């Protein structure tokens, strides 16, 4: 979808740290995800038409894509829980942003039952 | 090659399809055909029916799409269209109902541009916003030329402002009756003609209330109080008053039919009349040419009528009848003046009756009336002087009495104090004549200033705006007029101060005068002798007998006799003392050498350019759609020229990249600053803007960010007022709104950034098992099947081969069978082309082998190989998996070669030499890149060269590997199969990669 693809151009912004344009394997570490350094060089080489090695936002995108999707977002949570009971704190939600009033202003913006934290059912009416 | 707009003659504009082309020029068919100059021929717009509110809105933006779609609104009666925030206005020659209601007033209050369809109301009520809001006064500026529809419009305004914000109010409305009675006049032009200039001041408190108004009137044209053309009139007044006096005071002001007056009957003495008030307007009134002839003709003017309202509307604004009565008794005193003629001077005997009339009706002594007309002081005077003391004392009484009419008209209205004001400009309008004198002079010379002030405010300052805030819009050019002004107005130099000058010296002559302008302005662009004239009519004009200006809106011829005489205003002592001893009181008090009427006028106008510049400023353009006062008649070329003239083309130019609407970022930043949490205030500044444009409808390409003004692209007005709204809850719900946004764009961000590195590392497992899968499908004995088909110069065979590999130890094992004969070509040239998806690829090079990673649905590989000095073949083929063994088909062409060489004459030996073949990517293609040369043993011991070009791609769009750049070894041992009958080879082949 149209909508889709600028959402993940606001996160593509958040790979591009230095603003140019242009790193995967720092925020990917930093997300909190294992792999190591040989598969990215692997990945990178499919989309990479003219050999420079300089990561464009078309790349980008189709790098992504396979021949499944609701487990993904549910899978996004899990780096969000810490531990994994089913709600976000402001200390969890403060992790993965690394003020810590303004963490506590975008919790709240986000539980619409009242419990303080942030459940699935309610983290997908945030991201759509 | 769509329709496009080319010249035409009278339509300005016509559709057309380009034939051919020259370097200059080209060939337009209408929709005969003729020539047309590249720069001279437009594109047009693709639905001919659609209209735009706002040119701005056209897909092109040029002068014919322009009068198009001006001439498509008009043709449905929509007469008012913008280009950005000014209006164009076309003459409808009749009234459009309900358009200019009460009803409608109200509907325009408090609306943006845009909101409503273009009115002159949304620009009256866009510069009461901006004088409310901005704290500064406010100037609505309404031009064009003769009957344009200036005095019209400008009506429209001020009954807008006043009902819109009054509250006595309706006073400087119902004033205007009164001022265009002894104002206005009949013209070839203009049946109800503007003879002054007028600019009219509407008045407001702290509150923005209307408190009152002031009428500042500009030079009254003199000479047709006494004498006018044919087809003319005096002032509407001298009609009104024979149309609809009642018997009484016909009586005691001795009037009778026109006709009976000098002052009138040279002129057009019928009435504005129909069917219907022609019968209210008694015998004794009509005139042997009205009785001829019938009434004049008009939808607005009726004399009878007006009349009637001239009387409410001073009962209306405070006028009691004693002053009434007053005016009317001057009005017939001028009259009956006009009728004294002299013989040698002395009275004639006839015009004792106009002697007695006169003097009477002026609160004269006889014997010193006919004794100032006929004598000079102390010397008597001959019969042409005693004519222009006569009408000398005529133009002052009349002038004085305007001038105390609009005195009166403004004692209506006072006002103690004011804050601001919104004041509407209504010059004459541009106008030319078969003989122009010095009253044409002077209302074009008005003419060229505001059109100055329109290039000095629209076209000058805003580019000069963009520029020094950096925007980078395109630059338009265009013929300025201050020249034109420079030539009138200069020091020394200018016509007034030449005219002035003459006006001084002991004998004073109109072509002194002439010569004097022509030499002291010899090579001049606007400026030339009347030989150098267009038309004909003209042509027999000494060069010190006239000049022509060229105007911004036309050169125009002038005939210099009488500019002397004219530029006089002074009158002599004896006549200025006999009328302020009139024994009349109201006539003292009309009355409280040579006095400049040029230098008087250009002081006025330029006390009214240092008012305008003070003002914020808005424009409308009023244009005549023909020359017949005829409604739906719109005449494309006259209305071109028009829209040429005013600018309004240069401004749609410049409007393809202005931008109208702007505000002081600062200024805008820091009111809703007030509003911010202390959260959204550590936002960098221009950010929130940008999410505030977002939430107010703006997408990025309709605003830019100058040094230190954001600026507004056409057709965004309501969005723009939205945003300065200066109301408290208005900005405190627009904060909250982005505040919001702004939280769900930091939570989004981080959502899909979650969800791009769960899609990254699935990628990664996605690839891994694809790869894994294709090298899982050699890792024992892999079973092969190879079908080939040939030509080679003609020679069309077949062979089918069978065997096994096993990539563990890079080994294949094949046999090849030609089913179709004997072979036409050697096996060994086609070693290389009998499934490099069983190399050996040892531990740490698996990374780089492509031909695993595209199995099980392998691969498509192409080669070109040329055997230098002969042909050359070109291969394709398909390896793929077949269930358990791994298939391949090729198609092999070989072209030009030699009969008698090694290749189709069998001169290789059986045999093969070892190789290495370069691998590299294709990136573009996903593949991969190979290049190597074979060497071909000759029976006696020479070499036949055969030099490869490979490139494979992938059958599937799956993932597949793509190596660095690395070598792969071959051995090839050739041999047969002691027990096969047919045609054959046994290939045997190791392959290991390397690096
Ligand atoms: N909006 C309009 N509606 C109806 N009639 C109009 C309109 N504008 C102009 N006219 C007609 O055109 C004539 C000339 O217009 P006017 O405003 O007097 O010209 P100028 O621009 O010289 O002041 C008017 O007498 C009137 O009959
Ligand atoms: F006749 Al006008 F302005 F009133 F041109
Ligand atoms: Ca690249
Ligand atoms: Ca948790
Ligand atoms: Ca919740
Ligand atoms: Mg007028």
């Amino acid at each position: 979808t149209e909508e889709q693809i600028a959402e993940f151009k606001e996160a593509f912004s958040l790979f591009d740290k230095d603003g140019d344009g242009t790193e995967l394997g720092t925020v990917m570490r930093s997300l909190g995800q294992n792999p190591t350094e040989a598969e990215l060089q692997d990945m990178i080489n499919e989309v990479d038409a003219d050999g420079n090695g300089t990561i464009d936002f078309p790349e980008f995108l189709t790098m992504m894509a396979r021949k499944d999707s609701e487990e993904e977002i549910r899978e996004a949570f899990r780096v969000f829980d810490k531990d994994g009971n089913g709600f976000i704190s402001a200390a969890e939600l403060r992790h993965v942003m690394t003020t810590d009033e303004e963490v506590d202003e975008m919790i709240r913006e986000a539980d619409i039952d009242g419990d303080g934290q942030v459940n699935y059912e309610e983290f997908v009416t945030m991201m759509t | 090659g769509k329709p496009v707009w080319a010249p035409h003659p009278t339509d300005g504009f016509q559709v057309g399809n380009i034939v051919d082309i020259g370097p200059d020029s080209l060939t337009i068919e209408p929709l005969k055909t003729f020539l047309a100059l590249i720069n001279q021929v437009f594109p047009a717009e693709e639905d001919s029916k659609k209209d735009v509110e706002d040119n701005c809105s056209l897909m092109y933006l040029n002068e014919a799409t322009l009068l198009h779609n001006i001439k498509v609104r008009y043709s449905k009666d929509r007469i008012y269209t913008y280009v950005a925030n000014i209006l164009i206005a076309v003459n409808p020659y009749f009234d459009i109902p309900k358009i200019y209601s009460s009803e409608t007033i109200k509907s325009y209050q408090g609306k943006s541009l845009g909101t409503m369809p273009p009115h002159v109301f949304a620009i009256a009520d866009k510069a009461f916003r901006d004088m409310k809001v901005l704290k500064l006064s406010q100037s609505i500026i309404v031009s064009g030329e003769s009957g344009a529809g200036k005095t019209e419009n400008t009506k429209f305004v001020l009954r807008y402002l006043t009902e819109s914000y009054g509250t006595i109010d309706d006073r400087i409305v119902e004033a205007n009756p009164l001022l265009e009675a002894f104002g206005n006049a009949k013209t070839v032009r203009n049946n109800n003609s503007s003879r002054f200039g007028k600019f009219v001041e509407i008045h407001f408190n702290e509150k923005s209330s209307v408190v009152g108004g002031f009428v500042s009137h500009y030079l009254l044209e003199k000479s047709r109080i006494c004498v006018q053309g044919k087809e003319e009139r005096n002032y509407h007044i001298f009609y009104r008053l024979c149309a609809g006096a009642s018997e009484d005071i016909r009586e005691r002001l001795h009037l009778s039919s026109p006709d009976n007056f000098r002052y009138l009957n040279r002129g057009c003495t019928r009435y504005f009349a129909n069917k219907e008030t022609d019968k209210q307007i008694l015998q004794n009134r009509k005139s042997p040419e009205y009785l001829k002839a019938g009434s004049l003709k008009d939808p607005l003017l009726d004399d009878h009528g007006d009349f009637i309202r001239m009387c409410t509307a001073m009962k209306k604004i405070g006028l009691d009848d004693e002053e009434k009565l007053d005016l009317f008794r001057v009005v017939a005193g001028v009259l009956h003046l006009g009728n004294i003629d002299f013989e040698e001077c002395n009275l004639k005997n006839k015009s004792t009756q106009a002697l007695e009339y006169c003097a009477e009706l002026l609160g004269l002594d006889q014997d010193d009336l006919r004794v100032s007309l006929t004598t000079r002081v102390k010397v008597p005077l001959k019969v042409e002087q005693a004519n222009n003391a006569r009408d000398a004392l005529a133009k002052t009484v009349y002038s004085h009495l305007f001038d105390h009419v609009v005195n009166r008209v403004n004692q209506c209205f006072p006002f103690e104090t004011s804050s601001y004001f919104i004041g509407v400009l209504d010059i004459a309008g541009f106008e030319y004549f078969e003989h122009n004198s010095f009253e044409q002079f002077c209302i074009n010379y008005c003419n060229e200033k505001l059109q100055q002030f329109f290039n000095e405010r629209i076209l000058k300052e805003e580019q000069e705006l963009y520029q020094k805030e950096g925007l980078g819009v395109n630059e338009v050019h265009y013929v300025d007029n201050q020249d034109c002004i420079d030539l009138i107005e200069a020091r020394l130099v200018g016509i007034l101060d030449i005219l002035d000058e003459e006006n001084r010296l002991p004998q004073p002559s109109d072509q002194h005068f002439t010569s004097a302008v022509h030499q002291k302005h010899k090579d001049h662009f606007r400026l030339s002798i009347p030989r150098k004239s267009k038309l004909a009519i003209h042509r027999n004009i000494r060069d010190d007998e006239g000049f022509i200006i060229r105007h911004f809106a036309g050169a125009v011829c002038y005939e210099t006799t009488q500019f002397v005489e004219k530029n006089n205003d002074a009158l002599h002592m004896s006549l200025e003392s006999l009328i302020c001893e009139s024994r009349d009181k109201f006539i003292r008090e009309l009355f409280e050498s040579f006095i400049s009427v040029g230098n008087k006028f250009k002081t006025q106008l330029n006390l009214l350019l240092d008012k305008l510049r003070s003002t914020g400023a808005s424009f409308i353009r009023c244009i005549k759609p023909n020359l017949k006062m005829t409604s739906h008649h719109f005449e494309g070329a006259q209305i071109l020229s028009q829209l040429q003239c005013s600018g309004m083309v240069s401004v749609l130019d410049l409007m393809q990249g202005g931008f109208p609407s702007r505000a002081s970022f600062h200024e805008l930043y820091n009111m809703y600053k007030k509003y911010m949490p202390d959260k959204l205030a550590r936002l960098d500044p221009r950010l929130f803007c940008k999410a505030l444009f977002k939430a107010l409808g703006l997408n990025e390409i309709d605003y830019k960010f100058g040094l230190t003004k954001v600026f507004f692209r056409p057709g965004k007005f309501a969005e723009f007022d939205q945003i300065m709204k200066s109301d408290p809850d208005h900005l405190a719900e627009l904060v909250k709104r982005v505040n919001h946004w702004l939280i769900c764009s930091r939570w989004k961000k981080v959502q899909w950034c979650s969800l791009s590195v769960i899609k990254l590392k699935n990628k990664i497992k996605y690839r891994a098992e694809a790869v894994s899968k294709g090298e899982e499908l050699f890792t024992g004995v892999v079973p092969i099947l190879v079908e080939l088909d040939g030509d080679v110069n003609g020679h069309k065979f077949s062979v089918s081969g069978e065997g096994e590999g096993d990539a563990t130890y890079g080994k294949l094992t094949l046999k090849f069978i030609c089913t179709t004969g004997k072979l036409p070509v050697p096996w060994p040239t086609l070693v290389t082309t009998f499934v490099q998806c069983f190399a050996r690829y040892p531990d740490h090079m698996r990374q780089h082998d492509f031909f695993k990673s595209a199995m099980p649905e392998g691969y498509v590989q192409e080669r070109t190989i040329f055997f230098k000095d002969d042909g050359n073949y070109k291969t394709r083929a398909e390896v793929k998996f077949e269930g358990d063994t791994l298939v391949n088909r090729i198609e092999l062409k070989g072209i030009d070669f030699k009969e008698d060489g090694n290749i189709l004459g069998h001169k290789l030996e059986y045999n093969y030499n070892s190789h290495n073949v370069y691998i590299m990517a294709d990136k573009q293609k996903n593949g991969i890149k190979v290049n190597f040369k074979i060497r071909h043993n000759i029976e006696d011991g020479s070499v036949q060269l055969a030099d490869h070009y490979q490139q494979n791609t992938p059958i599937g769009d799956g993932p597949v590997l793509l190596p660095d750049n690395h070598y792969l070894s071959y051995q090839s041992a050739l041999s047969k199969d002691p027990n096969e009958k047919r045609d054959h080879m046994v290939l045997l082949e190791f392959v290991t990669a390397a690096g």
